[PDB]
């Protein structure tokens, strides 16, 4: 089992260009990887201050490393952790519960459709749904039980989910091809200058991805 | 209770006969201590001895209980100041999961909205909410995802209400292409009877006394024998003359036969607060308080009543949205002071009666209705009574607080609802057991009223004109 | 019966071809299945299937389980003999089988096999590495059983 | 419902049974218990040997009211001429006084200040031939089969703990057996 | 595929011995499957549904043929097949339970009603049996042989506090006492050390 740990070219400015432009040989072999996970850099003072003193305590004064009392109440070793995983490969034989895999089946067909509305309008194989089905009975095997079931497999869609969602993430049209500017401000205005309400704005207004993408960004602009 | 009566003997011994100490001990057996038995012990002629050793309602909504749901337990766990978020998510999904095991015990199957979608051919009838997303966006939502909907060319079946924010039934195809799942037919879903209903509850605690122990056959013969307890249930206002005549030949009436129950309407005022102008010196709670003080000297004006008669208050639309908390105390001081029967229920609100389940709501169901369909009286008791609840409406359309949705519940089926309408006529009819009743307008209607007989179930009308 | 054993013991399919023609398949849409269709059936059901006629309704073909490649197998070396993988009840199933078709010889047999994995088993229970796992339930129970009489002996010598 | 065992006596079962024991006993005094047995006696001369039964000398040991004789077969000659006898008997278990090991275990809990020198003389002893024993058990229960068992000379306690094993063997054999006529 | 319901819960049935076997004894049986059940229900009333619709048709249609009677025969024997997993399942579900109300008492609420009713009868009827002796037993608990008289027991969590004096239970306290009262506030939980 691979363990990978890779930097994209240029660092944090992969990201502003198109999504993809990361591997320049190609896609597969991430399509014959399991979870893909996009780490980004967002300030958050209060996150930036919790982040800093959470790491002044590490270095100094053993504020974090209270460990001790947290032994007491929480996950007393490490090497516990080790045994308890040695005890748990051979012993249980996990599978999944025949209620539960009409759920994946719906589930498949909603991200491939995931994958064609970013696509086609604009890399998913059956090994992604062999991901997700196992995550399924590792903590399977963290419960020590034979069988499984809705609610302890469900969880993982939104583990694998969130690795990838990532990784794929008349007026209008003939007014603003770009669109920027000509929101419900200036649109108000073309529209003042008769059966336009702000509330029927609102309303009617909200295929023209051109409104989601203002609304993404036009919204708090203003216009 | 587990003790050892011949531990107890020593210690009861400390002359005392064994019939007495033996009877004490079997008493006192029930109550135990950790033990706390020998405080309790210490403190006790035979008939002063004998003596020592010794030591119907109505549901408050402020201050009921609470029962959850569990899919895959499918019972109900001991659930215990503004509620939670978590609250709000999980009471559109009770309401769902509650109509769920309805369905199972009515028995062509049962499939969720992704597992359609997740196919793209067929043939189901399928079964959620009737909301509506966007222009001709019509969806239908249970917990695994959302469809939209059309009724192009459908011929659905006289059905009771068919309304917005409603979990029905519409057989047809999903239809992938377009992704516009079509409706053949648009059903309700059925109700069952309170007896198989009441039934299957199992054995414990739905109303207040934890098991179930509700047979005592002489409950219903009492009901049988006691006609002592009428009903009175009389809109009503307070700051007219035309009121005040109606309570004199009322008050008239009652003086002479004792009536036992009391129901006061709610709406007891002509305007509502939020005042904003000191010209006339006054407000909508001085004006209030002096409508109270007016009414306190009617009902003072003939103590014949109060003395075995109880009062029941109903705060309506106008005074200081669902549930609702009563009138508070400072309006209500001096009726206090001078009667003693009184009590200030919630709307809705339950009687907690010994072997029946008697609510009282006030409401306009029907001046809601007819603004609301897609595209009589039986129709609208039909549809209370099939969907299993007061409110079955949106929340963006009556905010409902999200810790009493419970109260709201109609878990389970009720003996006797009294639903007092302001734009429909009076009315009382079967329908499954539950006799729905309507009392109406009370002014309006010539000065109306209505008193309800519990044991034989009997509705008459009462008018002074 | 109540016994778990006992359901459990009469849940193996056994191949026994039927002698008639049997309409109304259990296990496929023929409707009827001519007569000596080898299926695997229940122990409960097949073992008074062909009780009843006086010719028996079915064939009762030897069990792959009894071949002389593996009873001569047992007979050899039974120590390291492994009887889970292959049925795993074994001597509470055979008897069954055996009272079905009536057989002395290798009861005679079986018993002796029995014996040395008594004393075998006995020697373990004093207190491994693989055949511990190997063992049918019948005798895993009386393991278990020992264990504690002897723990609980030692233990009770102090404290 | 206890469970247990239920076919075997609990080892402290078994020592509620050897209790019932009666013991000669040396009382430091120079009563009339009405419960069940005893029915003696007057009391008796200081150190002088009188007949008791075992919980009752227990619990005179334990306020130390009385001087316990030790008992006259417990000697280690006599145990040395007994494995003598083993060595030379491979089918014989000869002498036990069948509740001497628990005995043993009490004595030497207690009564041990009485003996001379038992320590690290006869425990060895009864062990080595306690186990010589049990093996000797070993050898004669590989010949095990029905109808007949041979059960001639051991103490209680070692037949109970091996109780599970060879009756639940020996039925499965008697059964395949007769069933098989 | 057929009896397999029946296989599954049997087999619980025989984890759940194991599962109680050391153990310490905390069992607390972790459901009663009725959905399970329902489907048992469903198939043998589908069955013998069909079985009393040929039973009638055989005088018109089938004209009692020696082969029909054997389809009868055989759901009869799975039909008795279906009925033995329950009764013995039912049987060692209800024995767990009555263990547990022997050792106990003394001196949940996931599990299906009618036992809880069952097990309030016989709780009742042990007390009727406890009633009649009047020897007294106390037959419930006192299964290990007394000795010797005295015993050293600790506080557990009982503070506390009665039987022939009041000792005042004071938490975390070690004493030396006699087996009699430890008995009945062992029941409890409130000692510790034996």
């Amino acid at each position: 089992s691979v363990l990978a740990a890779a930097n994209p070219i240029y660092g944090r400015y992969d990201d502003l260009k198109s999504p993809g432009d990361n591997i320049d040989f190609q896609t597969t072999i991430l399509s014959r990887f399991d979870m893909i996970f996009i780490v980004k850099d967002d300030h958050n003072e209060e996150r930036d201050i919790s982040i800093a003193n959470h790491v002044i305590n590490i270095h100094t004064g053993n504020a974090n490393a209270q460990n001790q009392q947290e032994e007491n109440g929480s996950e007393i070793s490490i090497e516990k952790m080790k045994r308890y995983i040695t005890y748990c490969r051979l012993k249980c034989a996990p599978r999944l519960s025949p209620q539960a895999a009409e759920k994946l089946s719906s589930n498949f067909v909603t991200i491939r459709k995931q994958l064609l509305i970013n696509e086609l309008e604009s890399p998913i194989t059956i090994r992604q749904l062999e991901a997700i089905i196992r995550i399924t009975e590792s903590l399977a095997k963290l419960e020590l039980s034979p069988i499984a079931q809705e609610r302890h497999v469900d969880e993982a869609i939104r583990l694998f989910q969130a690795s990838t969602m990532d990784a794929a993430s008349q007026e209008l049209k003939r007014r603003l091809p770009i669109g920027w500017s000509t929101s419900y401000q200036t649109l108000r205005r073309e529209f003042v200058d008769h059966r336009f309400s702000q509330l029927a704005l609102d309303k009617a207004l909200y295929e023209t991805i051109q409104l989601r993408h203002q609304g993404q960004n036009i919204y708090r602009s203003g216009v | 209770v587990k003790i050892q009566p011949p531990l107890l003997r020593p210690l009861a011994y400390r002359s005392i006969k064994s019939d007495g100490l033996s009877a004490l001990a079997e008493f006192v057996g029930t109550n135990i201590g950790a033990p706390a038995t020998i405080k309790f012990l210490e403190q006790f002629d035979q008939s002063g001895v004998k003596e020592v050793i010794q030591e119907f309602k109505v549901i408050n909504a402020s201050q009921q209980q609470r029962f959850s749901y569990n899919p895959h337990k499918m019972q109900f766990i001991f659930v215990p100041f503004l509620p939670d978020i978590e609250d709000k998510v999980q009471m559109f999904l009770t309401r769902y999961y509650l109509t769920n095991d309805r369905v199972m015990r009515n028995e062509n199957s049962i499939t969720p909205i992704k597992n359609l979608l997740g196919r793209d051919a067929q043939n189901f009838l399928l079964l959620g909410l009737l909301n509506k997303n966007f222009k001709g966006n019509w969806s239908l939502e249970d917990p695994s995802g959302s469809v939209e909907i059309d009724i192009s060319q459908t011929i659905p079946t006289q059905g009771h209400y068919y309304v917005p924010g409603c979990m029905v039934l519409v057989e047809g195809i999903y239809y992938s292409v377009g992704n516009k799942f079509h409706v053949t037919s648009m059903t309700l879903p059925p109700g069952e009877r309170r007896e198989i209903t009441l039934e299957t509850i199992g054995n414990l605690d739905l109303l207040g006394i934890r098991l179930d122990k509700d047979l005592k056959i002489r409950l219903h013969l009492l009901e049988k024998e006691l006609t002592d307890h009428k009903f009175v249930i009389l809109n009503l206002f307070l700051d007219d003359l035309k009121i005040m005549t109606a309570l004199s030949k009322i008050l008239q009436k009652l003086n002479d036969d004792p009536p036992t129950l009391l129901i006061w309407q709610g709406s007891f005022t002509s305007v509502p607060v939020f005042a904003s102008m000191s010209s006339r010196n006054i407000s909508s709670s001085t004006q209030f308080k002096n409508n109270f003080d007016a009414l306190a000297t009617l009902l003072s004006r003939f103590d014949n009543l109060t003395e075995n008669t109880t009062m029941i208050f109903i705060p309506g639309p106008n005074d200081l949205t669902l549930p609702q908390d009563p009138i508070p105390s400072a309006f209500t001081k001096k009726i206090n002071k001078v009667c003693k029967n009184v009590v200030w229920s919630s709307n809705p609100t339950r009687i907690a009666y010994l072997s029946q389940e008697i609510v009282i709501f006030r409401d306009d169901l029907s001046g809601r209705f007819k603004r609301h369909r897609l595209e009589e009286t039986r129709k609208l008791v039909k549809t209370i009574l099939d969907q299993g609840h007061l409110s079955p409406f949106l929340d963006s359309l009556r905010p409902i607080s999200w810790d009493l949705d419970h109260t709201l519940t109609l878990c389970p089926i009720p003996s006797t609802m009294v639903l007092c309408d302001t734009t429909s006529a009076q009315f009382d009819l079967t329908y499954n057991g539950c006799k729905v009743i309507n009392p109406g307008s009370f002014i309006n209607r010539r000065a109306r009223y209505m008193e309800y007989v519990p044991s034989s179930k009997k509705t008459i009308q009462e008018e002074i004109y | 019966y109540y016994d778990i054993d006992d359901v459990l013991a009469d849940g193996t399919e056994f191949p026994c071809k039927f002698q008639y023609d049997i309409p109304g398949l259990g296990y496929n849409p023929g409707r009827p299945i001519t007569k000596n269709t080898k299926l695997s059936l229940p122990l409960w059901l097949a073992r008074i299937l062909a009780i009843v006629g006086p010719v028996p309704f079915v064939e009762l073909l030897p069990p792959d389980m009894f071949s002389t490649k593996v009873m001569n197998a047992i007979k050899t070396d039974p120590v390291a003999l492994d009887l889970h993988s292959i049925n795993s009840h074994f001597f509470s199933l055979a008897i069954k089988w055996i009272m079905l078709f009536s057989e002395k010889e290798l009861a005679n047999v079986v018993s002796e096999l029995l014996l040395q994995r008594a004393q075998e088993l006995n020697h373990h229970a004093s207190s491994t590495s693989t055949f511990l796992l190997k063992l049918e339930e019948m005798e895993k129970e009386i393991y278990k059983k020992s264990h504690e009489s002897y723990k609980d002996t030692k233990r009770w010598m102090f404290k | 419902l206890p469970a247990h065992l239920q076919q075997t006596f609990s080892p402290e079962e078994i020592q509620f049974i050897v209790e019932n024991e009666p013991i000669k006993i040396f009382p430091r005094i120079t009563w009339q218990l009405i419960t069940t047995d005893d029915k003696a006696l007057n009391n008796m001369v200081a150190m002088r040997s009188t007949e008791v039964v075992l919980w009752i000398a227990l619990l005179l040991k334990q306020q130390s009211k009385c001087s316990i004789v030790a008992p006259q077969w417990l000697t280690t000659k006599e145990l040395d001429r007994k494995i003598q006898y083993e060595k030379t008997h491979p089918d014989r278990f000869s002498e036990l006084p069948w509740n001497w090991l628990v005995l043993a275990r009490i004595l030497f809990n207690k009564a041990k200040d009485d003996f001379h020198d038992p320590i690290h003389e006869l425990r060895g002893k009864i062990q080595d031939l306690r186990e010589i024993r049990q093996i000797k058990v070993l050898k004669g229960l590989k010949y095990l089969n029905e109808s007949h068992l041979q059960l001639d000379n051991l103490s209680l306690l070692e037949i109970n703990e091996l109780r599970p094993f060879i009756t639940e063997i020996m039925d499965k054999l008697r059964e395949i057996h007769t069933a098989s006529l | 595929m057929y009896g397999d319901l029946g296989n599954k819960l049997v087999l619980e049935a025989k984890r759940t011995k194991q599962l109680y076997a050391r153990s310490n004894q905390d069992v607390n049986l972790p459901m009663y499957h009725e959905d399970i059940i329902r489907n048992i229900l469903k198939e043998v009333s589908n069955l013998r549904k069909n079985t009393e619709y040929l039973k009638e048709q055989q005088q018109l249609g089938m004209l009692d043929d020696k082969v029909a009677k054997c389809q009868y025969f055989v759901t009869l024997l799975c039909m008795e097949r279906n009925k033995r997993c329950l009764l013995a399942y039912q049987r060692l579900r209800t024995d767990i339970l009555d263990s547990m109300a022997w050792n106990n008492n003394g001196l949940t609420n996931n599990l299906s009603h009618q036992e809880q009713e069952y097990l309030k009868e016989y709780c009742d009827l042990i007390t009727d049996l406890k009633s009649g002796d009047l020897v007294d037993i106390d037959l419930s608990g006192s299964l290990v042989p007394p000795s010797d008289v005295f015993i050293d027991v600790r506080v557990l969590k009982d503070a506390g506090e009665t039987e022939y004096g009041v000792f005042n239970l004071i938490k975390d306290s070690q004493f030396f006492v006699r087996q009699s009262d430890v008995e009945r506030l062992i029941q409890q939980g409130y000692l510790q050390k034996i």
